[PDB]
């Protein structure tokens, strides 16, 4: 249970990872 | 070619190969500043 949920980063701010995947592949150009 | 008679060597020396070089030192630190700042937010997941 201890690896549930992190509750603040995962919920409203995983649009905002995804964007940041796209950025990743920026980087990599 | 015209004017063969007289000669004035060449005297560059002056204050403007100092200062292109140093415009060259200007150009190649921020050169590899602006690849720098893209490379460290490849590198280190802690980008700031």
């Amino acid at each position: 249970s201890p690896n549930l949920c992190k509750s603040g980063p995962e919920i409203k701010q995983t649009e905002d990872k995804k964007a940041m995947e796209e950025f990743k592949n920026v980087k990599i150009e | 070619k015209g004017k063969t008679f007289d000669f004035s060597d060449a005297q560059i020396f002056g204050k403007f190969d100092t200062f292109v070089r140093r415009l060259q030192k200007l150009i190649e630190i921020f050169s590899n500043i602006q690849q720098f700042n893209a490379l460290a937010k490849h590198n280190l997941e802690g980008m700031d």
